[PDB]
């Protein structure tokens, strides 16, 4: 049964290197070549690059010549990928994947196989911080909600009137800045009537900063 | 009439087709298979078709080389230019007994048997002096013999080792830069040892070594001898190549998946399935379709 | 961006027939083979057609390649439920010498009708303001299926900058949602008529504008 085992996931801050490692299994991996694609969470595939198992011959994406270095070890059958001055672009999960070609010029004429189950690599400067939290003010429905700006890690916690609330609340998966830092949003579909008499507030709970916030969300006057 | 799609190199149809040197010598390249890296003297099959697949072959075991110092690297590809290729059965020289007093032969971790953590390359013999006659020598002098058969080319692998200058010291007796040279079909390509301050090994078997090894071939013709002049740590010859007939070569890949009518060196494996095509007139090989302009 | 144009979306009632498109050009699809995979959420992308035309073992004959000039395509017949998936097109690039992919196109098998998005959009709060901080939010739910492109305009030409979508979720019941937000500064916030959140679903827009002088 042909095999790729991965090294365990990694979480390093910008401006330091990883080695990801791929261990092969089941088949003559000194007749076969490893190629290495990678996945910014919610994105495409990127090729990053090959190696031969029987050469050590390397061929790399424009994008990553320099900051990538590919070696093998054929006693281990293991191959290493390593990346070189992470940024927060490099956040991705990396595959490794059996390449059928493994002499001659590297030129697409032959095609990758398999696919390990893949490795995560989180590049995070960050350091615990809890989030902002501003009200959106209301504008017969009407919604109003509550953003929660710049926290980490994952995960915060929303609820309305202390969760007396429930019917209408739609609370929105974390968006990840460029920044390393995570904002969410809260939604609530009130009656329009409701306004003006009836009061809401949000309830944020983000327990890695031990932070707890109650935000009334009001009519805007002008 | 289009132009093909590029595709993997493959077996040609009517014609046996070599890849590596030697199919069976796994955990191999063609230039250990070449140099006769041990775990790596396996049959090594006749075709009449062969790819050039390493444009710089590559070792990836044994003893640390200064690949650039000879032409060593494009022996592989040398040897696949020949129908018929085979390591000799018999030593060409006998190592101990040869000029320069008694040799023990020498081996090294960096090039593990199964019998052995320890060997050596097989096309050489690292002439390491008793410890009696260590100290400096004037060059001494070798003759090859021929010793292949037929009208087969006779490649000859031979070599010297240095160390830095404390170790020199102890192999051999002399921390003096050592002169060689190689002389066969009318050429002539003299050598000067280097005591130190070598670049970092590279394709090798990964041991930490304070020495390096420089490897050069010599060719003689049929029934012609070959000479080396030498002084401490010589690597003389013991098994060479014999070689015959001639291969066609093409630049392609690996590894060859089935068969196809003709190889080509853009288009790869190539089936007569249309009898014209257009695009690239690259060099091809076999039964082929006809180029034409778009 | 990708060099490999594929639709974000494609979608059929099970049973149905769909075609996932992939547009190249000369230098890739035009030269090159063609090659499919399939990719469900958390794992491994798997081959699912090799060399344009073939099939990996264990690849019903339900799925199927073609290729004519510097376009491929994709196609899936009989669709059933397991195969909501994503499907990405690659082939070799002899122009930028590597290995290109489509952006994948999400297919989904419909089990609903087909629902436009509802979209609000949030002002920066006066509390933000204060502290030096400005972010527009644009909330998008109750579409199906589950794809969406957000566009954002400083009064009627395009920003790209400070830009955060996030992958749309399935909600409450089973439809979907998402939320792009537009980091500003209070300068650029008061320096424009108006601003806009535009999300095109199905190859239909639905737009919201807020304007810094209006309460
Ligand atoms: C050039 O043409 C030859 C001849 O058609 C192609 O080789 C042939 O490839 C077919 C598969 O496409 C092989 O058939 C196989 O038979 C086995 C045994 O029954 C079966 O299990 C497989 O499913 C398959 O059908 C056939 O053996 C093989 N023919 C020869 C002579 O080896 C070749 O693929 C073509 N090459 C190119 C570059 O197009
Ligand atoms: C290719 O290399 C492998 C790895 O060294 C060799 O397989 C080993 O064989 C030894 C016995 O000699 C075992 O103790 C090891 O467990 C084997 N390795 C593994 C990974 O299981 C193999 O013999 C080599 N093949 C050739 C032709 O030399
Ligand atoms: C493995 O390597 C060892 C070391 O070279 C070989 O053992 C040698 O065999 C030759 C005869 O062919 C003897 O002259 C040497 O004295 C042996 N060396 C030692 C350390 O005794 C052995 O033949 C090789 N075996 C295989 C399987 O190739």
């Amino acid at each position: 049964q042909v095999q790729l085992v991965q090294s365990g996931a990694e979480v390093k801050k910008p401006g330091a290197s990883v080695r990801v490692s791929c261990r092969a299994s089941g088949y003559i991996f000194t007749e076969s070549g490893i190629t290495w694609v990678r996945q910014a969470p919610g994105q495409g595939l990127e090729w990053m690059g090959w190696i031969s198992g029987y050469s050590g011959d390397t061929k790399y994406a424009q994008k990553l010549q320099g900051r990538v270095t590919m070696t093998k070890d054929t006693s281990t059958t293991t191959a290493y990928m390593e990346l070189r001055s992470l940024r927060y672009d490099d956040t991705a999960v990396y595959y490794c994947a059996r390449d059928v070609q493994y002499s001659g010029s590297y030129l697409g004429a032959y095609y990758f196989d398999y696919w390990s189950p893949g490795t995560l690599v989180t590049v995070s400067s960050a350091s615990t911080k809890g989030p902002s939290v501003f009200p959106l003010a209301p504008s017969g429905t009407a919604a109003l909600g509550c953003l929660v700006k710049d926290y980490f890690p994952e995960p915060v916690t929303v609820s309305w009137n202390s969760g007396a609330l429930t019917s209408g609340v739609h609370t929105f998966p974390a968006v990840l800045q460029s920044s390393g830092l995570y904002s969410l949003s809260s939604v609530v579909t009130v009656p329009s009537s409701s306004l003006g008499t009836q009061t809401y507030i949000c309830n944020v709970n983000h327990k890695p900063s031990n932070t707890k916030v109650d935000k009334r969300v009001e009519p805007k006057s002008c | 009439t289009t132009t093909p799609t590029k595709s993997y190199f493959a077996n040609l149809k009517g014609t046996r087709t070599r890849g590596k040197l030697c199919p069976d010598c796994l955990n191999c390249t063609d230039l250990d298979v070449a140099l006769g890296r041990p775990m790596c003297v396996g049959t090594t099959p006749s075709a009449k078709a062969s790819i050039l697949h390493e444009v710089k072959p590559v070792t990836s075991g044994c003893f640390p080389i200064m690949h650039d110092r000879t032409k060593i690297r494009q022996l592989p590809n040398l040897l696949r230019g020949y129908e018929n290729i085979r390591l000799s059965t018999q030593n060409v020289i006998d190592a101990e007994k040869a000029p320069g007093g008694p040799y023990r032969l020498g081996t090294s971790g960096s090039c593990p048997n199964a019998t052995s953590k320890s060997g050596f390359f097989a096309t050489m013999a690292w002439a390491v002096p008793k410890d009696n006659n260590k100290n400096a020598t004037n060059p001494l002098t070798v003759e090859v013999p021929y010793i292949c058969t037929e009208g087969e080319d006779q490649i000859t692998v031979w070599g010297f080792h240095s160390d830095d200058k404390t170790q020199m010291k102890n192999l051999y007796g002399d921390s003096n830069p050592q002169k060689f040279t190689s002389s066969a079909n009318g050429v002539t390509t003299h050598y000067v040892s280097q005591i130190g301050s070598f670049p970092d090994q590279t394709e090798d078997g990964g041991l930490p070594q304070s020495g390096r090894i420089v490897v050069d071939y010599m060719m003689q013709k049929p029934g012609k001898t070959g000479t080396i002049v030498y002084q401490r740590g010589v690597l003389l010859p013991q098994k060479v190549w014999c070689a015959s007939g001639r291969s066609k070569v093409i630049k392609g890949s690996l590894p060859l998946i089935g068969e196809a009518d003709c190889l080509h060196e853009k288009y790869g494996g190539l089936n007569k399935s249309k009898p014209y095509y257009t695009g690239e007139h690259a060099k091809a090989i076999g039964n082929c379709p006809i180029w034409v302009k778009t | 961006q990708s060099v490999l144009t594929q639709p974000p979306s494609a979608s059929g009632t099970p049973g149905q027939r769909v075609t996932i498109s992939c547009s190249g050009s000369s230098s890739n699809i035009g030269t090159n083979y063609v090659y499919w995979y399939q990719q469900f959420p958390g794992t491994a992308p798997k081959l699912l057609i090799y060399r344009s035309y073939q099939r990996p073992s264990g690849v019903p004959d339900r799925f199927s390649g073609s290729k004519s000039g510097s376009s491929a395509s994709l196609a899936i017949s009989g669709l059933q439920s397991e195969d909501e998936a994503d499907y990405y097109c690659a082939t070799w690039d002899d122009s930028l010498d590597g290995w290109v992919f489509g952006g994948g196109t999400k297919l989904t098998v419909l089990r609903q009708p087909k629902a436009a998005p509802s979209v609000t959009l949030f002002p920066p709060s006066s509390e933000e303001l204060q502290a030096n901080k400005a972010t527009l939010v644009c909330l998008i739910s109750d579409f199906y299926p589950g794809a969406v492109t957000v566009a954002w305009k400083a009064d009627s030409s395009p920003v790209k900058a400070g830009v955060e979508t996030t992958t749309p979720s399935k909600q409450s019941n089973n439809k979907y949602a998402a939320s792009s937000y537009l980091s500003l500064t209070p300068e650029q916030w008061k320096s424009h008529r108006s601003y806009s959140c535009q999300v095109t679903h199905e190859g239909s827009t639905v737009e919201k504008t807020v304007a810094p002088t209006e309460c």
